[PDB]
């Protein structure tokens, strides 16, 4: 949905990780090499970022219900 | 017949959001 | 196959089964049971007119 | 002699018949319509 | 509306302000009605007034009036997205049924019609 | 007394338990009610 | 158009005259679906 905070196996906050590693696949860099780039080593937390689907972009695309 | 008072016109007070 | 006749006559019979459209479509407006309950009260009425 | 009603046909979501054929991605939005539902499927009470 | 002192003007309901009317306004309403040689409404009048603003305020609405306010306001309605995609599909239904009937001069109109409508973002 | 949001249009306004459920401006016939003006509290975990 | 034709019929003699009623039925119309409220009105569902 938003990518989360921690890595569910070990705890690094990866949540500040993802609009670099936006960036960083923007520029034209491989996944591996992005994922190094942003020092996440184990692979515990590269399959966090990896992984993540962004489904809140889906969600906001609805009208608010309050205004 | 009586004059109306300030208060008497306050009573009859529709602000612009009750007219809308 | 390469007749003028055997082709024309393969286009004509590939054509005609693609044309297939019976039901034509329509606008509603009002209620399409209005003329079902308008004219039960006409009946009703002339009922009672006729009793 | 004209039409008669003779009854409702329940419609068969994202047919030719339906009223979410045409809409685009974003009316469909507007809709409140998921754009990942397919249809295929009927709506009875 | 209508000053005393001045003539009659027409103006839009937002001119209007929230606020309660002031001692020294009231009084120079009073100074101009006085030139101008008018009389304040009666008690009973304002009482009068008053119960039919309670009365309209505290009214309960019939279906009809309000189907008829909401087509007033529909008459209103610049633009709205549910509406535009609303009268997109009434369109498009009425289209249609040109096609069905083989009416080549309505569809040209509703097609023109569409494309100044639509081109959404 | 109760505030009421519409389905439609997000406009809120107020019910008497006597007005037929509509939307005053836009006229939908579905609408929400308002979140409750009490105290919510959550544990963060 | 499976059974196109209802066919009644009354050989009346109360001067014989044989009566035929018959009815036909013609093309189907459909439209889009269509939402009909209590207070009468209809709109696009
Ligand atoms: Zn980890
Ligand atoms: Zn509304």
């Amino acid at each position: 949905m938003i990518i989360p905070v921690r890595c569910f196996s070990c705890g690094k906050v990866v949540g500040d990780k993802w609009d670099a590693y936006l960036r960083l696949l923007e520029e034209g860099k491989q996944e591996g090499d992005a994922l190094d780039e942003l020092k996440l080593k184990r692979y515990c937390c590269r399959r966090m970022v990896l992984t993540h689907v962004d489904l809140i972009e889906k969600f906001l695309r609805y009208n608010p219900l309050e205004k | 017949s009586k004059p109306a008072t300030l208060s008497d016109i306050n009573k009859i007070i529709f602000g612009r959001t009750a007219m809308s | 196959f390469q007749s003028t006749t055997h082709q024309k006559l393969a286009k004509a019979l590939s054509a005609k089964q693609k044309k297939e459209s019976y039901a034509r479509s329509v606008v509603t407006k009002e209620d399409p049971e209005e003329r079902q309950r308008r004219l039960e009260s006409q009946e009703n009425e002339r009922y009672r007119l006729e009793r | 002699g004209n039409k008669v009603h003779i009854g409702k046909v329940p419609i068969m979501l994202r047919s030719k018949f339906c009223s979410l054929r045409t809409l685009d991605e974003v009316d469909l939005y507007k809709m409140k319509e998921c754009p990942y539902d397919m249809g295929g499927y009927f709506v009875i009470n | 509306v209508a000053f005393p002192n001045q003539k009659e003007m027409v103006r839009p309901l937002f001119v209007f302000s929230d606020s309660s009317i002031t001692h020294p306004e009231f009084d120079l309403f009073l100074r101009e009605l006085d030139a101008e040689g008018l009389s304040v409404m009666d008690l009973r009048d304002v009482d009068y007034k008053y119960h039919q603003l309670k009365e309209m305020s505290s009214r309960s609405l019939s279906n009809d009036e309000v189907n008829s306010i909401v087509k007033m306001k529909q008459s209103l309605s610049s633009n709205t997205g549910f509406n535009t995609v609303l009268k997109k599909a009434q369109l498009q239904e009425e289209l249609e049924e040109a096609r069905d009937a083989h009416d080549h001069e309505r569809v040209a109109r509703i097609e023109a019609e569409l494309k100044s409508i639509g081109a959404e973002s | 007394g109760v505030k009421y949001t519409c389905g439609a249009c997000a406009h809120n306004f107020s019910l008497n338990k006597s007005d037929p459920v509509r939307c005053k401006e836009c006229g939908h016939r579905v609408i929400y009610k308002a979140r409750t003006k009490r105290m919510i509290q959550f544990d963060a975990r | 158009w499976e059974e196109p034709r209802l066919i009644l019929d009354q050989p009346a003699q109360h001067d014989n005259i044989n009566k035929r009623y018959e009815i036909r039925f013609g093309k189907i119309y459909l439209s889009r679906p269509t939402m009909t409220e209590a207070d009468g009105t209809t709109h696009a569902m």
